[PDB]
C-alpha cells in the first residue's frame, strides 16, 4: 500500500549534520502534482513543516529554516534524502516524512523516527 | 470603363475614364 | 504559528463539539486547504478532513466539519471517548505550509 | 534567363465538381503571362518561397529528384525514391549542394509541372505530367497531397522554370467532363477585366463599366 | 504548456464521443462558439485542433473570439470567424505549489498584439523607447516573459485554471474526424433525408455520370446549391435530385 519510512541516526552531536532517507513505496514520486516533504514535532508543541519536494525536481524549505535545510532525492531508489546542518540541542524532536498533494496537504504520513542533539 | 470592339472582332480595347483629368492615373486623349 | 487554535474544549458524549481555528489574513488570503488531523499521544497524524468538510478515502464517518470566513470549524457529530486526541488545524501560508497550535480535547 | 508564362498555372482550387458552368474563385495563383525564371543545372541556388511556387521541368533523365524548404537548409523535405516519394521533417543540416523531427510520409518528353501552395499551415501539391521554352498553351495542375508543416531549394546538364504566385482573381470555364477548359486572369488588362465583370469569355461590341478607381491618399497628417 | 508556447494537437483520424464531455462535466466552465455542445456529438470535420495550456481563473474571459487584454494580446489571440469550444477548470489541485508554481509563464507585453492564431516563442527583452539595450534589462528594457507563480494560498479568479480549446474546419477534404453516430443502407431512389459526413439535406438520390475527380468529394449545380456527393463508405458518385415539389 502507498507508505513512507523514515531512517537514519537518531542521535547527531550539534557539530555534526543530521542525513535521514525516507524510504516510500505504492507511488513514484515522478508521478505530476505529488510531492514528499517533512514534518517534525517536539514533545508537547504544535508541529512544524520543515521541507517539500515535488516531483518535477522542485524545492521549498521553511524560510525560518531554509540556509539549514537541504532536500534530496532519488527516484530509482524511491528514497527521499533530508539533510540539515549544524544541530542546536532544542532541535531534538520527532521527524516525519509525509507524502502530499495541494488537495491533500498531508495525506499519509510515515511512522515518523526521534532525533536527538546530545553527546 | 471599358471600350471593346467585340471579343472576336478584335482583343483590341481602350478605356475611358469617366471623371478625372489626364496627367494621372501612350496614345491618350483628353 | 500563523494558525491558532484553543488549547483544549470540552464535550460530552452524544453531543456535538467545535474546535476553531484561526488564521492569519496576511497570508492566508481564502484561507482553502484547511485540514484537521487527529493525533492521540505518540502517533502520526491522519488526515481526515482536507477542504472544509471534504473527507479522504478511510472516513470515519462521524468526523465533519464547516468554516465560516477566516474561522475554521471542526465538527464531530456523537462525541465517544475516543475521540479524545490532539487536534491540529493547518493551512497553506504563501511563505510556507503551517499547522495549528493544536487543541488537547476532553470528551466528557 | 526567362521566360513568358503565357496561360499556364491555372489548377483546381478547390476540387467541388462543376460542369458546364463558369465560377470564379481567388486564390494565390501564378500571374498570366507572369515573368517564369528559368534555371539550368550545367549549381542550383536556393530561391525564396514567397507565397508559393509555380515549378516545371522537363528533363527526361528524372534528374530532378526533389525540393527541400524553410529557413537554415525546422525544416521540410520531399525526396522522390526507388518506386516511392518521401517526405519528412526535422531541422536537418545537409551539404548546399546535394544529390542522391517529426512526420515521415510515404507516397508513390514528359513536361512535369507542380505548384506548392502553403496555406493554412497545410502544403499543398497540384500537378500534372504532360508531354512536351515553356510550351505555350493551357492546361490545370491536379490536387496530389495536403500534409501540413520561406525558401527551397530543388534536389539534384538539365533545366527548369519557376515562378511565383501571387494573389489574383479567376474565371474558371469547366468542361462538360469537369476539366477545366480556358481562364482568364482578371488582373491581367482591360479586356480581361471586362470579361471577369461579365463572367463571359466573350463580350459583344459596347462599352462596360469595368471598375470603380480612387487616386488613394499618399500621406496622412495631423493639423 | 504555458500559455507562452501553448501547445497543438492535430487531433484526427478518429471517432470522437463530445457527450463524454459535455455529459462529464466535472469541468468548471465550457463554452461553445459555431455549434452547440449537443448537436456537436452528430457532425463530421475535416480536422480538429486541440490546443491547450494554463492561465489564471480570471483569464479565461478573455480566450474568446475578439477579446482584449494581455492575453489575447500577447499569448493566445482568437479569430473573430472562430468555431470550436473552450475549456477550462480550476486544477489549483495539480498545479499549485506551496512557494509559487513559477514553470508556468506568459508574455506580459510585446510590440504588437499576435496574429489571430499565431504562437510566439522569442525570449528576446522587450526594448525600450530609450536606444535598444542589447540583452541589458532596464529602463523600459525587460525580460518579456512573466512568471504566474501559482500557490494555494490564491484567490480563485487568480487560481491556475488549465485549458484546452478545440477548434476545427469543414474543408473541401474529406472528414477525418466524426460522432459516433451509425451509417445506413443508401435508399437511392425515395425521396429521403441524407447526412453524407454531416452534409445534410432532403433529396431522391441516384446514380450520377458525373465523373468526379478522385479529390472530389462534392459536386454543385450553377446555382451553388450541393449537387452529388460520393458516399464515402462507397466511394461512389451520387447525384442528388431535390424531391417532387411544385405549386397546387
Ligand atoms: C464573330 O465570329 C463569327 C463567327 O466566326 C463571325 O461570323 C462574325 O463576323 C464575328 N464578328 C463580327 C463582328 O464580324
Ligand atoms: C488638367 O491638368 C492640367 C495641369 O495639371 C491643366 O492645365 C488642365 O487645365 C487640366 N484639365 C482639366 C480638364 O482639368
Ligand atoms: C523578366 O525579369 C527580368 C529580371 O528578373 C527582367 O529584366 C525582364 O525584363 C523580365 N521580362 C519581362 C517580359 O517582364
Ligand atoms: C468527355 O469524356 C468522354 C470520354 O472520355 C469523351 O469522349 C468526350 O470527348 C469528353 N468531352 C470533353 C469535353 O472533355
Ligand atoms: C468498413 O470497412 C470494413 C473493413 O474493410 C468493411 O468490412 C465494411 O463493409 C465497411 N463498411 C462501410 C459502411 O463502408
Amino acid at each position: 500500500q502507498i507508505t513512507l519510512k523514515e531512517s537514519g541516526p537518531t542521535l547527531v552531536k550539534p557539530t555534526q549534520t543530521l542525513t535521514l532517507t525516507c524510504t516510500f513505496s505504492g507511488f513514484s514520486l515522478s508521478t505530476s502534482g505529488v510531492g514528499v516533504g517533512w514534518i517534525r514535532q517536539p514533545p508537547g508543541k504544535a508541529l512544524e513543516w520543515l521541507a517539500l519536494i515535488y516531483w518535477d525536481d522542485d524545492k521549498r524549505y521553511s524560510p525560518s529554516l531554509k540556509s539549514r535545510l537541504t532536500i534530496t532525492k532519488d527516484t530509482s531508489k524511491n528514497q527521499v534524502v533530508l539533510t540539515m546542518t549544524n544541530m542546536d540541542p532544542v532541535d531534538t524532536a520527532t521527524y516525519y516524512c509525509a507524502h502530499h498533494k495541494i488537495e491533500r496537504i498531508f495525506d499519509y504520513w510515515g511512522q515518523g523516527t526521534l532525533v536527538t542533539v546530545s553527546s | 470603363s471599358v471600350i471593346t470592339p467585340g471579343t472576336n472582332t478584335s482583343n483590341q480595347v481602350a478605356v475611358l475614364y469617366q471623371d478625372v483629368n489626364c496627367t494621372e492615373v501612350s496614345n491618350v486623349f483628353q | 504559528s500563523a494558525l491558532a487554535q484553543p488549547a483544549s474544549v470540552s464535550g460530552s458524549p452524544g453531543q456535538s463539539i467545535t474546535i476553531s481555528c484561526t488564521g492569519t489574513s496576511s497570508d492566508v488570503g481564502a484561507y482553502n486547504y484547511v485540514s484537521w488531523y487527529q493525533q492521540h499521544p505518540g502517533k502520526a497524524p491522519k488526515l481526515m478532513i482536507y477542504d472544509v468538510s471534504k473527507r479522504p478515502s478511510g472516513v470515519s464517518n462521524r468526523f465533519s466539519g464547516s468554516k465560516s470566513g477566516n474561522t475554521a470549524s471542526l465538527t464531530i457529530s456523537g462525541l465517544q471517548a475516543e475521540d479524545e486526541a490532539d487536534y491540529y488545524c493547518s493551512s497553506y501560508t504563501t511563505s510556507s505550509t503551517v499547522f495549528g497550535g493544536g487543541t488537547k480535547l476532553t470528551v466528557l | 534567363a526567362y521566360t513568358n508564362s503565357f496561360t499556364r498555372g491555372v489548377y483546381y482550387p478547390d476540387k467541388v465538381f462543376r460542369s458546364s458552368v463558369l465560377h470564379s474563385t481567388q486564390d494565390l495563383f501564378l500571374p498570366f503571362f507572369s515573368n517564369v525564371t528559368w534555371f539550368h543545372a550545367i549549381d542550383n541556388p536556393v530561391l525564396p518561397f514567397n507565397d508559393g511556387v509555380y515549378f516545371a521541368s522537363t528533363e527526361k533523365s528524372n534528374i530532378i529528384r526533389g525540393w527541400i524548404f524553410g529557413t537554415t537548409l525546422q525544416s521540410l523535405l520531399i525526396v522522390n525514391n526507388a518506386t516511392n516519394v518521401v517526405i519528412k521533417v526535422c531541422e536537418f543540416q545537409f551539404c548546399n549542394d546535394p544529390f542522391l523531427c517529426t512526420f515521415e510520409y510515404v507516397s508513390q518528353k514528359n513536361l512535369r509541372e507542380f505548384v506548392f501552395k502553403n496555406i493554412d499551415g497545410y502544403f499543398k501539391i497540384y500537378s500534372k505530367h504532360t508531354p512536351i521554352d515553356l510550351p505555350q498553351g493551357f492546361s490545370a495542375l491536379e490536387p496530389l497531397v495536403d500534409l501540413p508543416i520561406t525558401r527551397f531549394q530543388t534536389l539534384l546538364a538539365a533545366a527548369y522554370y519557376v515562378g511565383y504566385l501571387q494573389p489574383r482573381t479567376f474565371l474558371l470555364k469547366y468542361n462538360e467532363n469537369g476539366t477545366i477548359t480556358d481562364a482568364v486572369d482578371c488582373a491581367l488588362d482591360p479586356l480581361s477585366e471586362t470579361k471577369c465583370t461579365l463572367k463571359s469569355f466573350t463580350v459583344e461590341k459596347g462599352i462596360y463599366q469595368t471598375s470603380n478607381f480612387r487616386v488613394q491618399p499618399t500621406e496622412s497628417i495631423v493639423r | 504548456a504555458s500559455v507562452y508556447a501553448w501547445n497543438r494537437k492535430r487531433i484526427s483520424n478518429c471517432v470522437a464521443d463530445y457527450s463524454v464531455l459535455y455529459n462529464s462535466a466535472s469541468f468548471s466552465t465550457f463554452k461553445c462558439y459555431g455549434v452547440s455542445p449537443t448537436k456537436l456529438n452528430d457532425l463530421c470535420f475535416t480536422n480538429v485542433y486541440a490546443d491547450s495550456f494554463v492561465i489564471r481563473g480570471d483569464e479565461v474571459r478573455q480566450i474568446a473570439p475578439g477579446q482584449t487584454g494581455k492575453i489575447a494580446d500577447y499569448n493566445y489571440k482568437l479569430p473573430d470567424d472562430f468555431t470550436g469550444c473552450v475549456i477550462a477548470w480550476n486544477s489549483n489541485n495539480l498545479d499549485s505549489k506551496v512557494g509559487g508554481n513559477y514553470n508556468y509563464l506568459y508574455r506580459l507585453f510585446r510590440k504588437s498584439n499576435l496574429k489571430p492564431f499565431e504562437r510566439d516563442i522569442s525570449t528576446e527583452i522587450y526594448q525600450a523607447g530609450s536606444t535598444p539595450c542589447n540583452g541589458v534589462e532596464g529602463f523600459n528594457c525587460y525580460f518579456p516573459l512573466q512568471s504566474y507563480g501559482f500557490q494555494p494560498t490564491n484567490g480563485v479568479g487568480y487560481q491556475p485554471y488549465r485549458v484546452v480549446v478545440l477548434s476545427f474546419e469543414l474543408l473541401h477534404a474529406p472528414a477525418t474526424v466524426c460522432g459516433p453516430k451509425k451509417s445506413t443502407n443508401l435508399v437511392k431512389n425515395k425521396c429521403v433525408n441524407f447526412n453524407f459526413n454531416g452534409l445534410t439535406g432532403t433529396g431522391v438520390l441516384t446514380e450520377s455520370n458525373k465523373k468526379f475527380l478522385p479529390f472530389q468529394q462534392f459536386g454543385r449545380d450553377i446555382a451553388d446549391t450541393t449537387d452529388a456527393v460520393r458516399d464515402p463508405q462507397t466511394l461512389e458518385i451520387l447525384d442528388i435530385t431535390p424531391c417532387s415539389f411544385g405549386g397546387v
